[PDB]
């Protein structure tokens, strides 16, 4: 199995989620 | 064999990643749709085209007297006629009550400006010949800075205004 | 040289590449001064003693955007996406059209450059009306961009001459990428061409009195999204078809590479209202439709992440790396042609994450027109695209000129790409963080030093980046001129083949490649998506034109 490639898309996924949920929280705080 | 095993195993995992990918993007669409059904949606500019002549907006109509720019249009609703121009905002300050719905009607007599109210989601481009309409309710009293965040010429970095929200 | 009589496309390719890197050098000199500004340090008094034609911060920012994001990226795209398909097919481009392409780009650049240098078009690389630039800027920019229409014809010619000689054969992979790339760009380019011919040119010449700024922005951003996929795809072509060989491996899938490129043909153009979330007089329903299509255009890059990662992991295992992380250390970190694009892909992780936030309609009101947006796009174009272009000079310049790269030039190359990458990451932290503190983009903030006291910590990052990237730029200038002004030549490196990767094949591949080879069908679909996405708003806007007078405020 491509375990190295899986570790890369895991770090991509966590970065996307931190960015997106972080800004969602800011939007409601300013709303 | 090892290249053909690799290739089969790579594609198997890529199919799962792609299904997960779509699932995530669909959840983001649902969470965006939710924002559109709440009060937070008032910062979206009105889609209506509302045309004005930038050459007369300082001489005739609701932008011509900044001291009468704040109009009660509802029992807990005020409409504010704001001019963004090279290089300032009128009226200055904008004075409004805490807790009321504010309908900003912003236009330009010259070039494109930004209207970004620090601490809020009010963040709208202001086009000459068009009215940008946004609504917001201030929950906290105090002074809020207006920042011009569209390049408007050499005075851009000094183009600031003031909203004062009264208890 | 006998080389250039057999392969004259080598000399035309070289003229595109060098003119592009000259544009990159001149544009990038403003970069460190702009980063110091976003650190609250005003260095413009010093820049004006060294370049006394610079009148303002905003004239510098116009030169920066035009020369780096429009001129360098276009000339790189024209070099790579004509030369690589020619060499894959072993066929000669129409050399008359190839030289015409070049002369159009060169003459457009010279004509646009004149009013930029004389302070007659300080309107930034978006030139939004009613800010009214000199007619020579709009004319020059028009001619520059239309050089790409000749590029398109040259590649479609190559493809139809190959197909006529090979009936029943599938398009080879690199030529496939270049064909759907150039057809995408044809559709993409029409917004800006229409804005230029109907509005900016007649207005600039004094033949109409005003322009409708909402129409102009709408036509601009038709082209303004897909132009960033135009910048990206030549880097992706190298990363798919050349990087796996340089890593010691193979491309793990021809079909999933083709499919990424096909989704860009379909989804790159009909998305531009994601640049207009904060614009009046565009229906919120259409903004939501563009935001959903924008989330879909992310899919081909999410796919690229997996395909590329799996191919680098493969190469690393074949080179003896074991475990979940040992494959990384087994890769050739001594080779700048390998390192540059891979560091670029690392920065593209947070770059892509910021892009998905920007796309999400109402979340854009948090970040629109703040320092966040330049933080996002320096990770995409100023790092991935630029680093990939810098790395390609280690294999492309010997192949065009027969000039070898010394071991010393190799080591200097490694220092340049590491400092460029590290400087971009540091600046990304500074600009993303300043953006969340409401610091505006496009602003000479160093001239109002007490206006943003809350941003003192991220400003320290922007000062550091400015210094690191100044050093990276000076080392790059020295390296590039050491190779082009070197007297040693070895013509057998000009005759060597390009380092194209081998592909691992599977039973699936043939049936998916022939569905994707129906290029006429997929082009038709891409064209229809543009009509549906734009048509109804444009009939609205054109029905209700409100042209307004022009202003000069500089
Ligand atoms: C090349 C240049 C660019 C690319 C690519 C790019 C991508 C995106 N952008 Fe963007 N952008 C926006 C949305 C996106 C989205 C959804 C994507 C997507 O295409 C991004 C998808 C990318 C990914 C999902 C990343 C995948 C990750 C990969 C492929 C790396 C894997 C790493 C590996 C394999 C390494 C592993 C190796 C080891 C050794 C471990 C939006 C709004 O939706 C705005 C307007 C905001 C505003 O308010 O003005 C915007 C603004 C800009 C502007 C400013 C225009 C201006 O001046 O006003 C520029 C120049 C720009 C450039 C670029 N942008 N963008
Ligand atoms: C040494 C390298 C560089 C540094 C230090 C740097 C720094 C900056 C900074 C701080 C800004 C923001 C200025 C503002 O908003 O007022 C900026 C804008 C920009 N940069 Fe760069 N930059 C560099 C290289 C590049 C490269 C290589 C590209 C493209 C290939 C690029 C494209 C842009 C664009 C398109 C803008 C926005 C212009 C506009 O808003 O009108 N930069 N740069
Ligand atoms: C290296 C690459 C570049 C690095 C980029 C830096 C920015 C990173 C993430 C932004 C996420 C948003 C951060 C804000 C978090 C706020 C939060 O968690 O919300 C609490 C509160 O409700 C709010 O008012
Ligand atoms: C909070 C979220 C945290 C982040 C989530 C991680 C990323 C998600 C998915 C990775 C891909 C999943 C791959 C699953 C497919 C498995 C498969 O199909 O493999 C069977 C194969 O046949 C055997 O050889
Ligand atoms: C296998 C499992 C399948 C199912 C998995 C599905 C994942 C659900 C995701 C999002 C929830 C959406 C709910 C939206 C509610 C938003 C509430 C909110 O954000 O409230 C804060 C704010 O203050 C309000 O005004
Ligand atoms: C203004 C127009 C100048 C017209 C330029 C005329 C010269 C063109 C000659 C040509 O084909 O140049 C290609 C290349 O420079 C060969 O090395
Ligand atoms: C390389 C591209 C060069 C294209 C040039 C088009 C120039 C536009 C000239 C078209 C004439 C338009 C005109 O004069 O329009 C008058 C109008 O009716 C007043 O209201
Ligand atoms: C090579 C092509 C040259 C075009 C020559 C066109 C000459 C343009 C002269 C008219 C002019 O500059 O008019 C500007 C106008 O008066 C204010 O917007
Ligand atoms: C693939 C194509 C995707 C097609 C499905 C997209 C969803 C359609 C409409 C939702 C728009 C609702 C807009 C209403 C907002 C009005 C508002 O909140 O006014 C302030
Ligand atoms: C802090 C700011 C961010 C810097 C991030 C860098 C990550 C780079 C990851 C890739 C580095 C790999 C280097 C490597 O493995 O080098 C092997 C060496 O040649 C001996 O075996
Ligand atoms: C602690 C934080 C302090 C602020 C940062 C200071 C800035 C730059 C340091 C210089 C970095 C230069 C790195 C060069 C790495 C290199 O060339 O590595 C080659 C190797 O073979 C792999 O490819
Ligand atoms: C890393 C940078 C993270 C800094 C994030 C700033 C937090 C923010 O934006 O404050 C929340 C909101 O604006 C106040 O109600
Ligand atoms: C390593 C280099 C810098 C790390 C970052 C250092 C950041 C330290 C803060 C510096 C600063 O400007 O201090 C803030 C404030 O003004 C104090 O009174
Ligand atoms: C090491 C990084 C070098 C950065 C040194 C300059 C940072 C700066 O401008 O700090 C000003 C200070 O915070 C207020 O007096
Ligand atoms: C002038 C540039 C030519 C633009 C070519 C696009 C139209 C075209 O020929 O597309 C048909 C398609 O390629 C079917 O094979
Ligand atoms: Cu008004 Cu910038
Ligand atoms: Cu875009």
């Amino acid at each position: 199995k491509p375990k190295g490639a899986l570790a890369v898309i895991l770090v991509l996924t966590l970065t996307i989620l931190v960015f997106w949920l972080g800004v969602y929280a800011v939007f409601f705080a300013r709303g | 064999v090892d290249e053909h095993k690799a290739h089969k195993a790579i594609l198997a995992y890529e199919k799962g990643w792609l299904a997960f990918s779509l699932a995530m993007l669909f959840v983001f669409i649902a969470l965006i749709a939710y924002t559109l059904a709440t009060h937070t949606a008032g910062v979206i500019p009105a889609g209506k085209l509302e045309r004005v002549d930038p050459t007369t907006v300082r001489q005739e109509g609701p932008w011509a007297d900044p001291a009468q720019a704040v109009v009660q249009t509802g029992p807990n609703q005020y409409t504010v006629y704001v001019l963004a121009f090279a290089f300032g905002y009128q009226p200055n300050p904008i004075e409004v009550p805490q807790g009321a719905e504010i309908v900003f009607k912003i236009t330009s007599p010259d070039v494109i400006h930004g209207f970004h109210v620090e601490g809020t989601n009010i963040n709208v481009e202001v086009l000459p010949g068009e009215v940008s309409t946004v609504r917001y309710t201030f929950k906290r009293p105090g002074e809020y800075r207006i920042i011009c965040n569209q390049y408007c010429g050499l005075g851009h970095q000094n183009m600031f205004g003031t909203i004062v929200v009264k208890e | 040289s006998r080389v250039y009589e057999a392969y004259p496309e080598k000399k035309a390719t070289l003229y595109f590449l060098v003119l592009g890197f000259l544009a990159l050098i001149v544009g990038s000199l403003f970069g460190p001064f702009q980063a110091l500004n976003y650190g609250n340090v005003d260095a413009y008094p010093l820049l004006k003693r060294l370049l006394p034609f610079v009148q303002s911060y905003y004239q510098g920012l116009t030169l920066h955007g035009v020369l780096n994001a429009i001129v360098f990226t276009q000339l790189f795209a024209q070099a790579i996406m004509v030369y690589l398909p020619a060499r894959e097919l072993n066929m000669r481009p129409n050399m008359g059209l190839m030289w015409l392409s070049w002369w159009m780009a060169f003459i457009g650049l010279v004509v646009a450059a004149l009013p930029l240098l004389a302070n007659e078009a300080t309107v930034l690389y978006t030139f939004y009306p009613p800010l009214k630039g000199h007619w020579a800027f709009y004319l020059g920019a028009s001619v520059f961009v239309l050089s790409t229409w000749v590029s398109i014809y040259i590649v479609l010619d190559l493809w139809r001459r190959w197909k006529a000689a090979n009936p029943g054969k599938v398009t080879p992979l690199v030529t496939y990428m270049a064909v759907v790339f150039w057809l995408m760009w044809f559709l993409a380019s029409l917004g800006l061409v229409l804005e230029a011919v109907l509005f900016l040119l007649p207005w600039s010449f004094g033949l109409v009195e005003g322009v409708d700024p909402l129409v102009a922005r709408t036509l601009f951003w038709w082209t303004g999204h897909p132009i960033v996929y135009f910048w990206l795809l030549p880097a992706y072509a190298i990363i798919y078809t050349i990087l796996p060989k340089q890593a010691g491996g193979k491309l793990v899938s021809d079909p999933m590479a083709r499919l990424a490129f096909l989704l860009f043909l379909l989804l790159s153009t009909p998305v531009g209202f994601h640049h207009q979330f904060a614009d009046p007089g565009i229906d919120p329903t259409w903004k939501m439709i563009h935001s959903v299509l924008t989330l879909f255009v992310a899919v081909p890059s999410l796919m690229t992440a997996f395909t590329v990662a799996a191919s680098l992991e493969f190469a690393g295992r074949l080179r003896g790396g074991r475990g979940l992380f040992g494959w990384i250390r087994a890769l050739p970190w001594d080779n700048p042609a390998f390192v540059a694009p891979v560091l670029g892909l690392l920065g593209f992780i947070p770059g892509g994450a910021g892009g998905i936030v920007n796309a999400s309609f109402t979340l854009d009101y948090v970040v629109h027109n703040t320092a966040w947006v330049p933080g996002h796009f320096h990770l995409q174009v100023a790092s991935l695209v630029t680093l990939t272009a810098m790395g390609s000079l280690y294999w492309l310049l010997p192949n065009l000129t027969g000039k070898p790269i010394s071991d010393a030039q190799r080591r200097l190359g490694l220092a340049v790409v590491w400092l460029w990458f590290l400087g971009m990451m540091i600046m990304a932290v500074g600009l993303h963080w300043a953006g969340l503190l409401n610091v505006p983009r496009r602003a000479y903030i160093a001239q109002v030093p007490d206006a943003y006291p809350h941003a003192a910590v991220p400003m320290v990052f922007n000062v550091l980046a400015g210094i690191v990237l100044l050093v990276a730029l000076l080392l790059f200038i020295y390296g590039l001129f050491s190779v082009l002004l070197s007297r040693e030549r070895k013509p057998e490196l000009a005759e060597a083949p390009l380092p194209f990767a081998e592909v691992i094949s599977g039973p699936e591949d043939r049936r998916l490649v022939l569905a994707m080879d129906r290029i006429g069908f997929w082009f038709a679909v891409a064209a229809i998506l543009v009509v549906l996405a734009y048509g109804p708003t444009l009939v609205q806007l054109f029905g209700h034109l409100n042209p307004v007078p022009g202003w000069r405020l500089w």
